[PDB]
């Protein structure tokens, strides 16, 4: 085929279209063998085939993967269809070998239909009947694995594969196939209620990891107490709310903020103390010396200092127990010095 | 006799300068010194970071010419493990290991370098999330992450880019739902600027990747899932999709524009691999695509100009062959290709840096480098001049 | 990382053996045996001692950072900055 | 041919032809200052003498011919066959 | 033991093992890798010796690149203060004192250093005596001092130069009077060898400037206070002026051969900076002035070929100005032009030996040493070609 | 003096004469006061140009 778009000049004149009606035959036979490739290749279904897993990674749903996969396939089917006709010309189809492979064509372009896996997919959404509609977030009773209680983990009422969904019709739509409104209203809601949504669960996943790490080190929930607080006061607000709602982006921004803030907090709080503490750890086997103890105490009051123009909360009261915990310990050594 | 000073300095982490001298200097001591057309180069599989592991992005650092950025989306053979792998790859000496390491909690789509500075590498994720990583600090954690607002990036983010020069930089991103959004290199929690790309009637266009015209800041070009290639002018006198094209009938994949810069201006060509294998070449100034790439089916992921030679560029294969296609010489028939054994699901291209050789990724992880003919790697006046006569063709 | 890097710095080669010194000599970690290392390393530690005085006498600014004696059956590596002292036993080839 | 041999060391980056050193510490031949390249091949023998020593302590049937002493300003390959003490100076780059 | 028994060891026959273990080392060695526009750039300006005091001449040291003398000429502030005063200025480091001071009774004229003697300084005065300045004394009385006899100079000395090999010296020393003579730099308590300038019969030469062509020392080129540059041969049987030029109408205020080498020969070619703002790219087998720069209101002091570009010249100007010319680039309008602070009629240009860094006088007092451009400054391999194209223009 | 030197050989041409010095006969004026503000510099620096 380059070699004859190469030249088409007197193909009007039938003077050379005996050469190309000599070979016409292994023209039609090796475009014959070509589609039976082509055939065998789709014949390797879409899940079995790497490009479904490219097109998820591709950001493409399997099904709208598939559907679009199945298309192009069709496209370079009718591509070779038209350019056979181009190339040998008008009529071909007459030929005997010429109909034979206009059936074979039509009958491989009907097994490559597409519209049924459109249709299976819709009815399949109707019979599921997704939907977000319901409260801001959920609280749920899961058993965790390693505590015989009962845990309430806290979760976001928002199944995270809804998006896809939409991404589905966000694909489809521009298809050219048409879905029930009922559908396209879910699609787009859900579409643009997506950042709220993604918002609140990574905001409340990141304070249950920056929670359950501060009573991790059970020394440190005093002082934070004032941050977990406010956040549990932001966080019973919001819970009242039923999903949808016009107050839902500032309050989101709002937690999503504090909830920043008590990380950041919780990370600088939990450096310092694990300083403080090794201070601690090392004045108690520091050797007998009134300038060494001087220094220890004199760098342990400088980041309590530092802590306090932080302005935490509950400092007093940590700062009592530290000083008992530093009194005993500066007993014990005056017991050794002594003795 | 010490047990547990040592023992302690072993816990003690001051072993940043230690690590990172000792793995660039290790390397170097692979070297056997004892006294007693194309053609593979270097094939990389990294065992440990790329078993069965499909790769996500590859870059190129400009600054330091033989740096390259790969990513990693979430590995299926294990979830518990780090999912976000990102992976520098070095050209100093031969060496099985990769030169550097890094993670991200959630999958890694694109990654690149920072012209601001050579050494922060960049990259969106899956979770819409831009991730700063600092390579010379020993860290596997990010350095920086944007927060996830409805301001900021939200969709899975698949192109991050740097324009400007290094005063003037500005770090775009795009988001798949539309957005665009410019950061700034010394502080990563913020958008400098942020809108969602519109084309008409308020519906946004589902950007998979972009790129601008080199030398030039501002007026970029997308390309869309939906089928369609826009021109969309960042600031101008007005932001937002400013052209439709024709474009092509599959999903666009990968869009590039045109590189070299000689005694003519061709930076208003822009190359499109669709999924059908169809890699579109035109111009901005046309509303029709000008040649079309037709030899197989079956989506051609993506295209990338050589950068010294004006008519030549390259675009690699799902099915597992890449082909290097010249349009001074050939218009028909590729001027080289080469196919990796095995033939895997060979994902992404990437030119180096004043050309003359190219990176392959794969879907199984084994990135192969590998040079070019040197007698069609140079270009010449005559390969500038008969290419603007071949735009002249039709 | 203390695993990983021994772990690295072995396999990349193949090598008999590596422990990390992070202080000045007399190692008590192992990788075939206690003596073959600690009396080795201690060893090595004074003579890289001994090159520091040597490259400091051309001028004591400079710093040996960078040490391998490849010879006719081993190849000893070191690599001091302030107190990081490597060994490598390998082979010459 | 030592003039042979001579404009092939030149040859390399940052030398000054082939200077070689005998066993008393005095350099047979003469390419830089005579003072300081006498002390320097003196220490540099000093030490290559007692890293004979180190390696024979393990290794008794070996022999020494590279060593790689480089520093942030240059770096001095030397190597001894029997007698002949070959000190180049090359820059690391 | 000695150094005679190492000679018959080395002539010895077992140096077959040697041979080898060389070869293998510096075969196995072989292989190296890594481990891992116009500004003010600088200032000089004394306030104990350059109050007022304009400068008059600039130099540098081929041996020591970093050094610069001044020579600071007017005494009108203060009879009692010193006459002439000679500063030397280095390069390596900034202070703000001058590293060395040198004076002298009469007015300093001009100065240059010495080739033989890298730590001497010479410079000619205004009563006409050549005068040396031994920087090992830690007097600055002048050490060795010309007579004012007829034997040697008795007018204004205002260029002096030492030429030849490191064997073979003579200093050059021309007076307005035109009385050329040469000295040994080792003694100069008698003029070694002089003749005094003249032209065709009974026509004295009001010498104001000259410069040898580089290489040359037998013939070289002069400019007169008439307007009218000459050719002169300092050693033959025609010694003496041996060219007459139309030249300008106005006094020649500087001169300078070409300063390059490498490509085809520019030696004959030199620029003539006369009174009327008239610079002359011109050569001495012509006769006639080659092209005529011409602009401003007010009028050039000095003009310097860059030691590095086969083009680029500098262009003094009294309103401040310093312009750099670069024919290549353009024959009309100043490749580089930037007028210093205070509009003050500059008085000297001269560049750095390496080329790459450019000095100016003052009015005042205050040396500007001035930075260039890296691609205005560095010529390339074309750049020799396109000026003898340009050359062969007209 | 270049801008128009450019032209030189062109102004000899029916058209070109006419398109020349016609239009700019008012930038003739504006270098007649520039060579007034030449003038300027001579008008008073006798003795300390």
């Amino acid at each position: 085929f380059r070699i004859f778009s190469r030249f088409n000049a007197l193909f009007v004149r039938p003077h050379i279209r005996g050469a190309i009606r000599e070979y016409q035959t292994q023209l039609i036979q090796r475009v014959k063998d070509d589609i039976e490739s082509l055939h065998d290749k789709f014949k390797v279904q879409y899940p079995q085939s790497q490009a479904c897993k490219m097109s998820h990674v591709r950001d493409l749903p399997p099904v709208s993967g598939s559907i679009i996969w199945a298309k192009q396939i069709d496209r370079q089917l009718t591509a070779y269809m038209k350019r056979v006709e181009d190339v040998l010309g008008k009529g071909w189809e007459n030929h005997v070998e010429g109909q034979k492979l206009k059936q074979d064509g039509d009958s491989f372009r009907m097994k490559l239909n597409t519209q049924e896996i459109f249709d299976d997919w819709a009815r399949k959404v109707q019979q599921r009947n997704l939907g977000v509609s319901g409260r801001i977030f959920t609280i749920e009773s899961t058993r965790v694995r390693g505590r015989t209680g009962n845990v309430l983990k806290l979760k976001v009422n928002f199944l995270p594969e809804i998006i896809t969904l939409s991404k589905e019709v966000r694909n489809l739509k521009w298809l050219g196939f048409r879905v029930p409104l009922a559908i396209v209203n879910k699609a787009h809601q859900a579409n643009q209620l997506y950042p709220f949504a993604i918002s609140l669960i990574e905001s409340v996943r990141t304070y249950e990891r920056t929670c359950e790490k501060v009573e991790e080190r059970n020394t440190i929930s005093l002082l934070v107490a004032g941050l977990k607080k406010e956040v549990q006061a932001l966080i019973a607000e919001g819970i009242a709310l039923v999903w949808e709602s016009y107050k839902l982006d500032p309050y989101v921004q709002r937690l999503a903020e504090t909830v920043f803030n008590f990380q950041e907090k919780v990370d600088d709080l939990l450096i310092i103390e694990e300083k403080i503490d090794l201070e601690v750890r090392s004045l108690e086997t520091c050797m007998y010396d009134h300038k060494t103890f001087s220094e220890i105490l004199n760098r342990v009051q400088k980041a309590v200092d530092d802590l306090n123009l932080h302005s935490y909360s509950n400092l007093p009261i940590w700062v009592n127990k530290l000083d008992m915990e530093i009194e005993r310990i500066l007993g014990v050594r005056l017991q050794a010095g002594l003795r | 006799l010490t047990e547990e000073e040592k023992q302690q300095i072993l816990h003690s982490e001051e072993f940043l300068s230690f690590f990172d001298h000792s793995t660039r200097i290790v390397e170097r001591a692979l070297s056997e010194q004892i006294n007693i057309k194309l053609s593979l180069n270097r094939q990389f599989f990294d065992e440990r970071w790329s078993k069965h592991r499909v790769v996500s992005c590859l870059d190129w650092s400009s600054q330091y010419p033989e740096l390259l950025v790969a990513s990693y989306n979430n590995n299926e053979d294990a979830p518990h493990e780090p999912d976000g792998v990102a992976l520098v790859w070095n050209m100093k000496y031969k060496k099985t290991t990769p030169e550097y390491v890094f993670h991200c909690q959630s999958a890694v789509m694109s990654a690149t370098f920072a012209k601001f500075h050579p050494n922060l590498v960049v990259g969106g994720t899956y979770s819409g999330q831009i991730v700063l990583w600092d390579n010379r600090s020993n860290k596997r954690t990010p350095v920086q992450r944007t927060p996830l607002s409805a301001a900021a990036h939200t969709h899975p983010v698949y192109c991050v880019n740097v324009v400007g020069t290094q005063n003037a930089h500005n770090l775009i991103s795009i988001s798949t739902d539309g957005k665009i959004c410019s950061w700034s290199l010394d502080m990563l929690s913020h958008p400098q600027d942020s809108m969602e790309l519109v084309h008409k009637q308020s519906k946004a266009v589902a950007v998979t990747s972009m790129s601008f015209p080199v030398g030039d800041v501002n007026n970029f070009v997308v390309g869309s899932e939906e089928g369609s290639v826009y021109t969309a002018c960042r600031h101008g006198s007005k932001a937002g999709i400013s052209e439709m094209f024709e474009g092509h009938q599959g999903p666009i994949t990968g869009i590039h524009c045109h590189a070299a810069v000689g005694a003519v201006d061709f930076s208003h060509l822009f190359v499109t691999s669709s999924f059908d294998w169809t890699v579109k070449l035109w111009t901005t100034k046309n509303n029709k695509p000008l040649y079309s790439f037709e030899d197989n089916a079956d989506y051609v992921y993506d295209v990338m100009w050589s950068p010294t030679h004006p008519a030549l560029f390259a675009c690699v294969d799902g099915m597992g062959r890449l082909d290097l296609w010249n349009l001074n010489n050939d218009t028909e028939v590729p001027t080289a290709s080469i196919s990796v054994e095995g033939n895997p699901a060979l994902n992404r291209v990437r030119w180096t840096h004043s050309g003359r050789e190219i990176a392959v990724g794969d879907s199984e992880g084994q990135i192969v480098i590998y040079d070019v003919g040197e007698q069609i790697a140079v270009p010449r006046n005559d390969e500038w001049a008969r290419f603007g006569r071949t735009l002249a063709e039709i | 990382e203390v695993e990983e890097t021994l772990k690295r710095l072995q396999s990349q080669k193949g090598v008999q053996g590596i422990i990390v010194v992070n202080t000045e000599g007399i190692p008590i970690k192992s990788t075939m045996d206690n003596p073959t290392t600690t009396q080795y390393a201690s060893l090595m530690h004074s003579f890289i001692l001994k090159a520091r005085s040597t490259v400091r006498d051309i001028d004591p600014q400079n710093d040996l950072t960078f040490l391998r004696i490849r010879s006719k059956k081993n190849e000893i590596m070191v690599a001091p900055d302030k107190d990081y002292f490597l060994i490598v036993i390998q082979n010459p080839t």
